[PDB]
């Protein structure tokens, strides 16, 4: 159980976390596009075409 | 003089930078069954409470307490 508070720590101040790099982490447009699902058109093949 | 501490305990006392940081707010709880520990109250005399109302009173459990 590492819960003893009588010893001295070695971390003071602030750390450069991902939350402090808000201006340096961008949004990415990978170029992929989400198409809609296509249907099946088959009726035209079962009709007398002229 | 802190010389008595080593005689009584066998180890040197531990002074931390904020004096009183490790001091608990309660001396300790006697866990012998059948005992009652009261909260911080000013006068233990009778008074009539208002019905259909919850009365909330602070209780500081400064150390682990089995109740």
């Amino acid at each position: 159980a590492l819960n003893n508070t009588t010893y001295q720590g070695s971390m003071r101040g602030y750390a450069v976390t991902k939350s402090r790099l808000d201006s340096f982490i961008p949004e990415v447009w990978t170029g992929e596009v989400l198409r809609a699902l296509n249907q099946n058109f088959v009726a035209s093949q079962y009709v007398k075409t002229l | 003089s802190i010389a008595w501490y080593r005689e009584l305990y066998g180890t040197e006392p531990n002074f931390n930078y904020p004096n009183g940081v490790l001091v608990p707010n309660h001396p300790g709880y006697n866990q012998t069954p059948g005992g009652i520990y009261l909260p911080n109250v000013a006068a233990l005399s009778g008074a009539a409470i208002t019905a259909n109302r919850i009365h909330y009173v602070y209780f500081q459990v400064a150390q682990t307490f089995v109740t």
